[PDB]
């Protein structure tokens, strides 16, 4: 479970991005350096890891997409 | 656009890790965190 | 004990390192010639003390001579350094334990050491200094010799008076080109003339507080010439706009380039004047003060005008004086580069967005068997997002372009082999009615690109105002503007990647400059040269076999250039133009093509760069978005490699050489090196033809592959891998690192990797046949994510997919199965995508097929 | 057509920068040369009104920006600071415990006195 980790990433910041979340300088640039360092990512606990921290900026913060209907 | 964040929680479930089900779980009815997690929960 | 010497007799030349405090010697005609030379050599400050008793004692003298400080610069070896760091040590430049840190010789990684070396400079002045001193009293006591760098000590002092015979008094003549011409790399590596920045040349003083508005510097250059090079015996102009032919152009420059490190950063760049253009002051660019060539004065410079032309306009709006001058003023804490002026009230931040991974095609290859856990094919190759402070992050890399100064006699001739390398194509001067243009949607420059794209100053400028644009730039310069930006590009690394768009004033007239060359270069298949040459119907199989021609013990090898559009010195880049120009002998004159060069020097080489949202000046290096970039940095290629053929076959003891034609070869390289100023075209031919006999390259832009004979190579008659790690560290002030330079001994196995490729011998047709094949792992990332451009119409999807299969075809001939699944999957795909929408039809095979076979050679 | 359009444009833009630059400092500067020629890296370096530091971290900001700051041999005080999303970060924001909560870079605008 490796290459999938990575392509929900990639998807996970497409999300971010377009929830205007680069207009927070500070919380975008976590958001860049969590996104290139699961592309980087050769273990898969360190990737969950890292691919959960990157899920809480989405889902901490409200205003944004909803989860509760999903 | 809304599409967009189904397929990625379709691509989420289909990962199936315990952390993650258990914070979208949590993030379902509200109890949801505040801050980024470390490596601020509210309710 | 090895040593370095500069050896040229009868039975051998070069500088070589050869087996032999107070150090004492030795014929009795010899003893009283040389005891009568120092009797009359024996006041000035610069000799050494002598004692004649039947020995000649030398007295307080240092461990190494400045020939063993030359060849330990110039012959670097991370793993055989040890006379470096015992120099290093010695002098108090760093302490011994600076040498267990890790890549602390290395220039990109710890930059540090750049403050070390430093630390000998002034040492190194001091010799230079003594060295006139020396000189003064040769000249005032009729003695004749020539300098050899292996007769100075550390701490200055001269002996060994042998070579020298008696003469007429006040005409004593020494020579000192070899002594000065392998000091000269060495110069600006230990910054030996940080000294002449303060008021009475003392390291104790504060900096001259030089006038602001002072900007020629014309009579210090000279002054500084006089003091250090006054024994040198050739015409130096300050400014190069005098000199007779590009070698004077070279040969002043890389005097310019040392002495233009004395003086105020805000003294160079463009030179401005307060014109009335119908009533109203313009602030505009009336000269350039190019650290290399001096101050240049434009000559048409109109004032009190009444209206512009629009070819005006162009050279207004792309007059940074206007911009510069009325913006606001800039003090960047974010990087050490020199920063001008901010344009704007609020810095600008740019980002880049992440990959726009497409599902369909992933889901489609994990359907068919592919990215389990424990396969040989993976996903490494993404489009990495970038932040806000990323741009400039990228423009902070320029601080690795440091002033490098070359050994001028030797990058004489290296040139005039270069000049061979490219004496077969066609060249010249053509109007604006035959200029061919190739994309017409690139970026226009600031600040032109805030109207419109390059397509329309192209469609806006009739051919006669190119035509006068062309001839203005001929005789005067225009100092534009590039505007540096983020790419969107996949890589298997996280670094930034930027783009240049440099000013359409500057392409508009390179392109009317370059492009017979460079379309000559683009048309011709078989030179050492291989631009525009498709790797498709049998190009790969053909450029090999003609890589491999007549080697006689062939080897293959391949190296990278680590920073090289940063840290190309301007020097050579100065020299690569000028290789490039040197087909205008009947289209130029020489003050046309002395105008071309400080044009092209202005705009590519040392121009102000808008980064973010302000404008900063550009120390150096190549620019991405120039057309004549891939071509320059073959002309570096070939330039690098004919030096560390030169060093090869100098640096190699003459008395080992048990053939005989090539230590002949080797000595006339020597007598045509650092002796018979006057080109010697029979030897250079010679040259020539001895390196595509025993060394054969194939060049693309800073990508190079060679063939070589393997036993020469094992003796030094042939450059080698560690030959290119000394001369790029010497002259590029780059580390090249062995771990990524490849030696292949077997030829049925081709180049390991050429062009971001890789070869195999496949059999093919009843004829064995190299074939290209690619990582897979980057066409599976190259097909799994776009850039967000084919999601609204299917038929750039299917375009890009059949462009990944062509390239992905010839693993179908790979041993490695799954390699051969990649290309089978992507052919699935295709079939897919045509479903959704016999040599022809792009959802066969057979369509493919034929794209590598000379049997069906068309387009 | 397009031409007449890039040439309105190339005129407007040079008259922008052209109707915010000649002042006595201009002058003053220009015409202490050798043949009223200047080197053009000076022209906003000791004659502009307006300094912009661009501040990434709270070092750089102690060291060059700190509560008046002489810079090009003049006198200009640091005021209308500004981070990285353009918001006005008051001076009393800019302190050592409280650096982290703003977002840096920051962006001095300092008028000349």
């Amino acid at each position: 479970k490796m290459s999938d980790v990575k392509c929900t990433s990639v998807v996970l910041l497409s999300v971010l991005q377009q929830l205007r979340v680069e207009s927070s300088s500070k919380l975008w640039a976590q958001c860049v350096q969590l996104h290139n360092d699961i592309l980087l990512a050769k273990d898969t606990t360190e990737a969950f890891e890292k691919m959960v921290s990157l899920l809480s900026v989405l889902l901490s913060m409200q205003g944004a997409v909803d989860i509760n209907k999903l | 656009t809304s599409a967009m964040q189904t397929m990625l929680f379709t691509m989420l479930r289909k990962l199936d890790n315990d952390a993650l089900n258990n914070i979208i779980n949590n993030a379902r009815d509200g109890c949801v965190p505040l801050n980024i997690i470390p490596l601020m929960v509210v309710i | 004990v090895y040593r370095a010497f500069d050896i040229y007799n009868d039975k051998v030349a070069g500088f070589a390192k050869f087996l032999k405090y107070f150090v004492v010697k030795r014929t009795f005609s010899n003893y009283q010639h040389e005891e009568t030379i120092y009797n009359l050599l024996k006041d000035c400050p610069a000799v050494a003390k002598h004692d004649f008793f039947p020995h000649i004692s030398r007295q307080r003298l240092t461990k190494y001579t400045m020939a063993d400080l030359v060849y330990a610069l110039r012959h670097f070896d991370e793993g055989n350094c040890d006379t470096l760091k015992e120099i290093l040590v010695t002098y108090n430049c760093c302490d011994d334990d600076y040498f267990n840190k890790k890549d602390w010789y290395d220039f990109v990684e710890n930059p540090d050491i750049l403050r070390v070396y430093a630390n000998l400079g002034e040492r190194v002045r001091q010799a230079l200094l003594k060295t006139v001193q020396f000189c003064d009293a040769m000249r005032n006591a009729g003695i004749v010799g020539v300098l050899t760098l292996d007769n100075q000590d550390l701490n200055g002092n001269w002996y060994d008076f042998g070579d020298f015979i008696q003469t007429t008094p006040g005409s004593g003549v020494p020579v000192v080109d070899s002594y000065y011409s392998l000091l000269m790399p060495i110069l600006t590596l230990t910054r030996a003339l940080t000294a002449e920045s303060h008021v009475d040349t003392d390291l104790t003083k504060p900096y001259i507080k030089w006038d602001l508005l002072k900007y020629d510097f014309t009579e210090e250059r000279l002054k500084l010439f006089d003091r250090y090079f006054k024994y040198w015996d050739q015409t130096y102009h300050p400014n190069c706009v005098n000199c007779l032919d590009d070698r004077c152009i070279l040969h002043c420059a890389n005097f310019n380039v040392l002495f233009s490190t004395v003086f105020p950063p805000t003294s160079f760049g463009p030179l401005v004047r307060k014109i009335f253009v119908d009533g109203v002051p313009f602030v505009v660019s009336t000269g350039y003060h190019f650290r290399e060539l001096g101050v240049v004065h434009n000559q048409d410079v109109n004032l009190h005008s009444s209206r512009l032309s629009f070819k005006e306009l162009l050279v207004y709006a792309a007059d940074p004086a206007m911009h510069a001058a009325s913006g606001n003023l800039l003090l960047d804490k974010r990087t050490t580069c020199f920063s001008v002026a901010a344009l704007t009230n609020n810095v600008a931040f740019q980002t880049v967005k992440p990959g726009n991974f497409n599902k369909d095609f992933y889901d489609f290859a994990v359907s068919k068997g592919f990215f389990k856990e424990g396969s040989s094919v993976e996903l490494k190759h993404f489009f990495f997002a970038q932040d806000g402070n990323a741009a400039i992050s990228d423009y902070d890399y320029y601080r690795y372009n440091l002033p490098t100064m070359c050994d001028i006699r030797q990058l004489l001739f290296v040139v005039e082999v270069v000049d061979k390398y490219f004496d077969c194509y066609d060249g010249g001067c053509i109007n604006a009615n035959q200029v061919i243009v190739n994309n017409l949607d690139k970026s226009a420059g600031f600040p032109f690109n805030k109207w419109g794209k390059a397509r329309l100053y192209y469609d806006s400028m009739s051919y006669e105002d190119q035509d006068a644009l062309f001839a203005y730039t001929k005789r005067n310069v225009i100092p534009t503007i590039t505007q540096m930006n983020l790419k969107y590009a996949i890589s298997a690394k996280n670094r930034a990647r930027t783009v240049a768009g440099v000013s359409i004033c500057s392409t508009m007239t390179n392109r009317q400059f370059h492009q017979k060359l460079l379309k000559s270069i683009a048309a011709t298949r078989g030179a050492t040269v291989v631009i525009g040459t498709s790797k498709f119907y049998g190009g790969w199989h053909n450029m090999l076999k003609t890589v491999y021609s007549d080697v006689e013990n062939p080897h293959l090898m391949g190296w990278d250039y680590p920073k090289c559009d940063r840290a190309m010195p301007n020097m050579l880049r100065i020299m690569a133009s000028l290789v490039l120009a040197r087909k205008h002998t009947t289209c130029c004159s020489l003050s046309h093509r002395f105008y071309r060069l400080a044009n092209e020097c202005a705009q590519v080489l040392s121009e102000m760069v808008m980064c973010g949202g302000s404008l900063y000046v550009k120390p150096g290096g190549t620019s991405s978005g120039d057309a004549t970039t891939a071509y320059a940095n073959s002309v570096f290629n070939i330039c690098q490699a004919v030096t560390a053929n030169v060093n090869a076959l100098l640096s190699t003891d003459g008395n080992k050489i048990a053939d005989k034609y090539v230590r002949n070869l080797q000595h006339r390289l020597y007598e045509c090196l650092y002796r018979n100023r006057d080109v010697d075209t029979d030897f250079v031919n010679e040259f020539y033809a001895y390196l595509r006999k025993h060394f054969s390259m194939m060049i693309l832009s800073d990508d190079a592959v060679v063939c070589f004979n393997s036993t020469y190579a094992s003796q030094g008659l042939v450059a080698s891998i560690k030959n290119f790690k000394s001369v790029l560290y010497y002259q590029n002030n780059v580390f090249m690192s062995e771990a990524k330079c490849w030696t292949e001994t077997d030829l049925t196995k081709g180049p390991h990797e050429f062009c971001s490729q890789h070869t195999m011998l496949v059999k093919q047709g009843d004829d064995y046949v190299y074939l290209p094949y690619p990582d897979p792992s980057r066409i599976l990332g190259a097909g799994c994510f776009v850039d967000d451009i084919v999601k609204t119409d299917g038929t750039l999807m299917i375009e890009r997919f059949v462009s990944l299969a062509i390239d992905a075809y010839p693993l179908t001939k790979h041993p490695n199965q799954e390699y051969a699944d990649v290309f089978h999957l992507y052919l699935q795909y295709i079939r897919k995508l045509h479903d959704e929408l016999n040599t022809s039809r792009y959802w066969e095979p057979e369509f493919y097929e034929a794209m590598y076979t000379p049997h069906t050679v068309l387009q």
